[PDB]
């Protein structure tokens, strides 16, 4: 919606510069502890084919060793220009899934590092006024911009009729919107695929032969937040 | 008890109405003269067999279906009502 | 402001669409690669388990994961609901859409056998739109209230429902109540009357 | 570089209707 | 298979609509008319099925408009008289179809206004 | 009474609201503050009115102060301009 | 088959010779972006925003004025016809003042859309804009004309639909301003249409200045009740109060236009409005009380009084559904003294054969007539959108209009035969000159405005006209389905009343005074307490307290046509349905139910209990009330004449004069109008 | 005209299901009152069941009766289990809702809506 403020990229560097120590500080606290490994290792193992069949599609998919990120398989935006390593894992167990989540935080610092180093000078919104609203100075000095601001805010983009399923790798897993669109300014259907509706279904299969305490770990390792599941 | 009005609902163009239409062209002009100020509201049917309604003293009404009823018959039917 | 696209895909996928149409002539009614470079094989409702099994288990088309199952409701069409299944091939890095049509009173089969992902999505389609899935283990309301009457995402269901809840001291329970809204929802008739040149 | 002053809403609308006031003296 | 039935497919009992909103309520299939204020004819091409207008009253506290008609903001959009009558009969509502009113062809000529 | 009336009639039960309370009412009526402003004299037939700002004021409209009979008033600021 | 074949981007449609390029695109379904071209207004070519490119042709042509020729393929979405719109829209916008958040034609702009769909993303006009000087064209039209795109629609409408050529262009160059040279208000009926027809928001409505914005307005399609043309209209309601009434197109009745009265008297609908059921109390003051108490005040008197002691003077805007509920009630106590305020001569077949009392030729027949002899009316101010009909058919076709009334402003060139009812006899004798003119007419029509019939010799005036129609028909040998005799009304609830069997005129109540009268929306002075039995029990059934309210023992508030699903019928019998735009106010209730309920308290309960049931009732009394938007033709005229011949009456020498002599006469004519602040402002502007 | 059967072919065949649900519900009402500590009496509730199974007693399209059973059975499952709390089950009794009058004079006397 608006350009980055004049000091944001310096402040993101200072956070990313020191964040890595904060990760392994948690790293030393939980990775080698007897107590954490026993609570997490070999709990909720999901086999590779079962993970694909249950539609897990996330770190749950990669934790079992399947190679799929959606940022390197079907790139979106400019991820095709940033370099990172997917952290896949074996022995699909909560621990391997934890270790993968800690690695992606580290790999994301590598991607954030590239974005600050290589962000291009330019404008932040496509500027065909039919899709993105006209700039504040332009709408207050040129008539074509006032008309385009009035219509865009009051009525809308009026996207051409069609339907699309676009999936991006959301932190939980594949988040996809199936937007069906009539020519109208307001959508007709918007099916939010939630990485989480599939994961919670897996709870019964993943948490089998497990005690009450294991179930608390099983929900924790699906990173399920009920907004996405309930929608 | 006492006739107050007679509404002849006749389709405009159908075999059934046929003849009913004749009554009007042959006797309405006279009926109105004969027993004047007898509200006779001739009105239009809609693919519904011609009918003759008739209010009486206290909200009372009678129907007589005259679908395919011939001219002379109608004539009398009107005369029967204004007995 | 014009998408950077690859024509390779349109062609490659179009070719698969003809492949699937040739391999399954009995159930596929229309196959089309949209200009968004995505594929859609439209199948007769009876082809729901045959078409999806071929895609889940064929060497030249492995479509292991069910991304989602959803049902657009176009009230005009005789068969209103248009169940749509979006599937992903990890092996070939491509995605497909198989969409079939189901009416209020004609159920379609359940793919829980083909993909166990659908056990939940099919329950949500029943709860939201009322389509019934044949021989589906445990079909029952996923999202709506335990006593909810009516299928909510149907286009013929009022945004705000017919019942609301409140706590009534006299009965000490959360009682339902016909919906009275303090500010009706202004429905804006915002839609231009000058159509866009295609 | 308990309080009585509590916001209370209105209907700042000028009442949008006018009823016939019945005739003052009888006929 | 292929059982035969003779109903107008009344799904009134599968819909879930409270009786009083399926009984005393009249849908009005019609093709919306043009906004005289504009000359665009793109909003007069698809048949709509809107319901009856019930009480729109005033919230005593803020003066907003309140309502108890759950089916008030409902304007289903069809593509032909046939498909709208079908839906209304399907759901058990009463209908009041209104035939379309396309402008007839009016002959226009530039020179005509130059005759004398 | 607010700049737009709203004053409750003594009988109105809608007055309880303010009991043990009071009424949020702005004392600075814009009907008068704008009248407490000097008519902006100008030389040109037409004048602009960006709202005393570029992008921090109101859309820029040109007013025709062509008749001394009337001081043009930008529909946005209510500022009268004296030719 | 003179179709000629022409290609719309290939669809290869076939069209009549002489259809414009824009028209050719319409039948394929494409829309040429257009300004300054209105279907019922002459082509002008001012904007040239419609430039298209016929194929293998050198330049772009104006789709509004180019007759399509043989085998020209129109390319409406070419790379050229878009630079021919991307570059025009550059110009219209360049001199435009950006006050779109002032322009109340915000979402109702045919210039932002076309900019927002066919125009340009940016601006290149880095120069100074122009400004024009706001003038006063009246109290109904707010001309913020710095908005004007000089599209000359206004000038044409003002000159081709309304015959008032007051508007015009003045000056050349970029300061051509389309406003009256001297400041003379645009005073005419049909005036408000300019608002609807100016696509720009330069001149818009002053009452509806800034009360709303169109996306919010919920639009319910209903029927005009102010005048008897029954013009179709759309009532735009926001959060439950009507904000504006604008025309919706009916080819036959109002083709996109509505009267000044039925567009600015929506304000009158919101004050002096009855809401709670008061009942005379104490010294005689009316006191608000609950329905139960007010209804049994009336019911008890009704049970006490027998037939012919109970009468109803209905009149004005009451719907057909109430009219049958009031007749069914008073017959269940056997008084058939139900009557209407407008006296239609019943000294003949009277109300009995609709041919008698209905414009027989439909409004749309005025287009095919050949000579029209208007006698007794100022169509202009009685039925304006029928005056327009004779306006269009005198311009585009060749109607020879003749008036036997007062010489009056008719917006067209009429022949004033005279101001005397007896000269009607002159034409019947063949003595007057226009007798041959008609002889020369192959399709003639005669119009007698009820406003004449309302005089004392109205029975004689109808009989005299019927004699002349008879020999006009014989001499012309006009075909049977062509119908010469028709009479136009000026009260919405007259035709329906007459159809339902209500007998016109309060003459019957005059001869025997009823102990109890249930005035049903009657604000006329046809009877008064002064002219009633000493008991004088009378109960007003209506919406606005005007004349019947202060002389009323009971007040049973009703609704208005914006507030009920009632039926009305205009003059050629086309029944039409008003839809509920806003729920009725206060304890006020629908007219039909008040009477069904009073009957239940009385004990003579009426049969119907839901409105579909009352519609079924109407089907029994008059069957072409249950049928909407249909005009039925059975000209039972010949027998009408026979009874006219039996009737002998004298047409007095007094000239027949329309009550609405000039437009101040027109503005305020009904409860919903006499209560209009906008109409009142209009009245003082004239005076 | 022809229509695929949802689960039953002839209305009679289906009714077999409708009865196999009535019985189930009837034999359950007693349990619910006790389990969900509801206050209404067994008899009272069993009345409601018949009412409902009766409300739908006019459809003849087997497919519809094949469908209402299912919905019907589902409602048992929840009620048989205690997936539904007291609030849910007690909602079938419009305890707070004031039953709307039907007499015309009773409606005319209140509310402009019919
Ligand atoms: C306490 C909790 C209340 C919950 C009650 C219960 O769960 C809800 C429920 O009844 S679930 C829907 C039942 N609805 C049917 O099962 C269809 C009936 N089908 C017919 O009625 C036919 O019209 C027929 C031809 C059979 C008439 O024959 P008959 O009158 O039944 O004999
Ligand atoms: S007309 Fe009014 S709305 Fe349309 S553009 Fe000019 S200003 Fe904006
Ligand atoms: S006023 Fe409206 S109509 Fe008359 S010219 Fe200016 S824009 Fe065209
Ligand atoms: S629209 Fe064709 S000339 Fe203006
Ligand atoms: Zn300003």
């Amino acid at each position: 919606h608006q350009d980055l403020p004049l000091g944001l990229l310096d402040d993101i560097y200072e956070f990313s510069k020191n964040f890595s120590l904060r990760i392994d500080e948690v790293e030393e606290m939980l990775t080698n502890n007897r107590i954490w490994r026993n609570r997490t290792v070999d709990i909720g193992v999901v086999t590779a084919e079962d993970a694909l069949n249950y539609g897990f599609s996330g770190v749950m998919l990669r934790g079992s060793g399947i190679q799929w990120d959606l940022r390197k398989t079907q790139p979106y935006d400019v991820y095709d220009q940033v370099e990172f390593d997917v952290p896949i894992g074996s022995r699909g167990d909560c621990y391997d899934r934890y270790l993968c989540r800690v690695e992606e935080m580290r790999q994301s610092l590598r991607i954030i590092e590239q974005c600050l180093n290589k962000m291009p000078p330019g404008e932040i919104k496509v500027d065909d006024a039919k899709v993105s609203p006209p700039k504040r100075a332009e709408m207050k000095t040129s008539m074509e911009s006032l008309i385009h601001h009035f219509k865009l805010y009051t009525e809308g983009y009026q996207v051409p009729p069609g339907a699309t399923y676009t999936a991006i790798e959301a932190p939980k897993g594949e988040f996809g919107v199936y937007l069906v669109s009539d020519g109208s300014s307001r959508p007709y259907r918007c099916k939010i695929k939630a990485p989480g509706f599939a994961h919670l279904a897996g709870l019964d299969k993943m948490s089998k032969g497990h005690m009450l305490a294991d179930v608390v770990a099983i929900i924790g390792t699906q990173d399920i937040v009920f907004g996405e599941i309930d929608r | 008890l006492g006739l107050r009005e007679i509404r002849v609902h006749l389709c405009q163009r159908s075999p059934g109405s046929q003849g009913v239409r004749d009554f009007i062209v042959q006797r309405y002009v006279e009926l109105k003269k004969a027993h004047p100020n007898l509200p006779i509201l001739i009105r239009e049917c809609s693919e519904v067999q011609p009918k003759l309604w008739a209010r009486y003293a206290f909200g009372q009404e009678k129907t007589v279906s005259l679908n395919n009823l011939s001219a002379d018959e109608v004539t009398r039917a009107m005369q029967n009502v204004l007995s | 402001t014009v998408r950077p696209r690859s024509d390779v895909t349109h062609k490659q996928l179009s070719a698969f669409g003809e492949y699937v149409a040739e391999i399954l002539p009995k159930y596929v009614q229309q196959v089309q690669v949209s200009c968004l470079d995505e594929l859609e094989i439209c199948i007769h409702p009876d082809g729901v388990i045959p078409t999806l099994t071929f895609l889940r288990d064929h060497t030249n088309a492995q479509f292991k994961s069910l991304a989602d199952l959803t049902a657009v409701d176009v009230p005009t069409r005789q068969n209103r609901f248009e169940i749509v299944y979006n599937l992903l091939s990890l092996r070939f890095n491509s995605r497909i859409r198989v969409k079939t049509y189901a009416d209020e009173l004609t159920p379609i089969d359940s793919i829980v056998s083909v993909h166990i992902a659908a056990n939940w999505y099919e329950r949500e389609v029943w709860d939201m739109f009322g389509v019934f899935f044949f021989n589906h283990p445990d079909l029952r309301r996923i999202l709506t209230d335990y006593g909810f009457e009516g299928h909510p995402f149907r286009k013929d269901f009022p945004l705000t429902g017919y019942v609301e809840l409140r706590y009534d001291d006299e009965v000490k329970r959360v009682v339902a109540e016909p919906v009275e809204l303090a500010q009706e929802f202004r429905k804006f008739d915002l839609n231009s009357p000058w159509e866009a040149f295609p | 570089p308990a309080t009585p002053e509590q916001y209370v809403p209105y209907s700042t609308t000028r009442k949008k209707i006018h009823e016939w006031v019945p005739p003052s003296t009888p006929y | 298979q292929l059982i035969t039935v003779d109903e107008k497919l009344d799904i009134t009992t599968l819909t879930g609509v409270p009786e009083e909103h399926i009984k005393t309520r009249k849908v009005r299939i019609f093709v919306p008319a043009r906004n005289n204020m504009q000359s665009g004819v793109n909003n007069t091409k698809k048949w709509k099925m809107e319901f009856d207008t019930r009480e729109r009253w005033e919230n005593p506290l803020m003066g907003w408009a309140s309502t108890a008609d759950p089916l008030s903001n409902m304007v289903l959009t069809f593509s032909a008289k046939e498909d709208a009558i079908a839906f209304a009969e399907k759901n058990g509502w009463s209908y009041d179809v209104e035939e379309k009113k396309v402008p007839k062809p009016k002959s226009k000529s530039y020179g005509a206004n130059f005759s004398w | 009474i607010t700049h737009t009336g709203q004053v409750y009639d003594e009988k109105d039960y809608r007055r309880v609201r303010f009991v043990d309370r009071q009424k949020e009412v702005n004392e600075n009526f814009a009907i008068d503050l704008i009248a407490q402003q000097p008519v902006n004299e100008v030389e040109h037939r037409i004048i602009a009115c960006d709202g005393g700002g570029g992008a921090l004021g109101h859309p820029k409209v040109y007013i025709n102060l062509d008749k001394e009979t009337k001081t043009g008033t930008c529909g946005y600021c209510g500022l009268q301009f004296k030719q | 088959s003179n179709l000629i074949e022409v290609f719309v981007d290939g669809q290869s449609v076939m069209v009549e010779p002489g259809t414009t390029v824009l028209q050719a695109c319409e039948k394929v379904g494409m829309q040429i972006p257009r300004f300054c071209y209105h279907e019922r207004l002459s082509v002008a070519g001012n904007c040239r925003m419609c430039l298209v490119e016929i194929e293998k042709a050198p330049k772009v042509v104006a789709a509004c004025a180019m007759p399509v020729m043989k085998g020209w393929n129109i390319l409406t979405n070419s790379e050229k016809s878009k630079k021919a719109r991307e570059g025009v829209m550059e110009f219209l916008l360049a001199n435009h003042p950006l006050d779109c958040p002032i322009c109340d034609q915000g979402g109702e702009c045919d210039l932002q859309d076309q900019s927002m769909m066919f125009g340009s993303d940016r601006s290149r006009f880095l120069e100074g804009k122009r400004a024009v000087e706001d003038k006063n064209i009246g109290p109904l039209v707010k001309t913020i004309m710095t908005r004007c795109i000089q599209c000359t629609r206004c000038i044409r409408f003002a000159s081709e639909i309304a015959g008032v050529d007051d508007l015009g262009t003045t000056g050349r160059g970029n300061d051509m301003q389309v406003g009256t040279y001297i400041e003379k208000m645009f005073m005419s009926e049909l005036s408000g249409n300019v608002i609807d027809i100016c696509p720009v928001g330069a001149l818009t409505s002053k009452p509806y200045a800034f009360t709303a914005r169109p996306w919010e307005t919920r639009k319910t399609e209903s029927i005009d009740v102010m005048d008897a043309v029954g013009s179709n209209i759309v009532v735009s309601t926001r959060t439950g109060e009507v904000m504006r009434i604008l025309p919706r197109m009916h080819e036959d009745i109002n083709e996109e236009w509505i009267s000044d009265k039925t567009r600015f008297a929506y304000d009158g609908l919101k004050r002096q409005r009855l809401t709670e059921p008061m009942v005379r109390n104490e010294k005689g003051l009316l006191t608000y009380t609950s329905w139960e108490d007010a209804l049994s005040r009336v019911a008890g008197m009704l049970q006490n009084f027998e037939g012919n002691a109970v009468a109803a003077i209905a009149g004005g805007l009451v719907d057909a559904e109430a009219l049958v509920a009031l007749k069914d009630l008073l017959n269940k106590v056997d008084s058939d003294n139900l009557c209407t305020e407008e006296i239609f001569p019943t000294e003949g077949a009277g109300t009995d054969l609709r041919s008698n009392y209905l414009l027989n030729t439909t409004i749309a027949g005025v287009e095919e007539a050949d000579v029209v002899l208007l006698v007794g009316t100022n169509p202009r101010f009685e039925a304006p959108l029928f005056n327009a009909r004779i306006r269009k058919s005198w311009l585009h076709n060749d109607l020879k209009v003749a008036l036997i009334g007062s010489p009056v402003d008719l917006t067209y060139r009429y022949d004033h035969l005279g101001d005397s009812p007896k000269i009607l006899q002159d034409i019947a004798s063949g003595r007057h000159s226009f007798c041959e003119v008609l002889k020369d007419a192959k399709k003639p029509m005669v119009v007698l405005g009820s406003s004449a019939l309302q005089r004392d010799d109205g029975a004689a005036i109808l009989v005299a006209v019927s004699n002349m129609v008879q020999k006009i028909r014989v001499t012309t040998g006009v075909a049977a389905e062509w119908k010469v005799m028709n009479i136009l009304h000026r009260i919405a609830s007259q035709v329906a009343a007459l159809d339902l069997g209500y007998k016109p005129g309060v003459e019957a109540i005059r001869k025997n005074p009823p102990k109890m009268l249930f005035l049903l929306g009657a604000d006329g002075g046809c009877i008064t307490r002064q002219d009633l039995p000493k008991d004088c029990f009378i109960v007003y059934q209506g919406h606005h307290g005007d004349v019947g309210a202060p002389m009323a023992d009971v007040i049973l508030p009703g609704a208005a046509y914006t507030e009920k699903s009632a039926t009305y019928v205009n003059t050629e019998g086309r029944a039409q349905q008003t839809k509920v735009a806003v729920t009725p106010p206060g304890l006020a209730r629908e007219d039909w139910k008040i009477i069904r309920a009073l009957s239940e308290i009385a004990g003579i309960t009426l049969p119907y209990d839901t409105l579909d049931q009352v519609r079924n009732r109407l089907e029994e009394v008059s069957p072409n009330l249950v049928r909407y938007d249909d005009i039925e033709e059975t000209n039972y005229f010949q027998q009408a004449s026979e009874l006219a011949k039996l009737v002998n009456q004298e047409v007095l020498a007094d000239p027949l004069v329309p009550p609405q002599l000039t437009i101040k006469d027109f503005y305020m004519t009904d409860s919903i109008s006499r209560a209009s602040q906008t109409m009142a402002k209009c009245v003082k502007a004239v005076t | 005209t022809s229509v695929k059967p949802i689960f039953s072919r002839d209305l009679n065949e289906a009714k077999r299901r409708v009865r196999e649900l009535y019985r189930a519900w009837y034999r359950e009402v007693p349990n619910t009152v006790h389990l969900m500590q509801l206050d209404i009496t067994v008899k009272q509730g069993r009345d409601k069941v018949r009412e409902m199974f009766m409300k739908n007693a006019h459809v003849t399209d087997p497919r519809v009766v094949d469908l209402l059973v299912i919905k019907g059975k589902m409602e048992l499952q929840e009620t048989i289990k205690v997936w539904k709390q007291r609030t849910h089950v007690m909602r079938f009794f419009h305890e707070t809702e004031t039953p709307r009058p039907k007499d015309f004079l009773s409606k005319f006397y209140m509310g402009h809506d019919p």
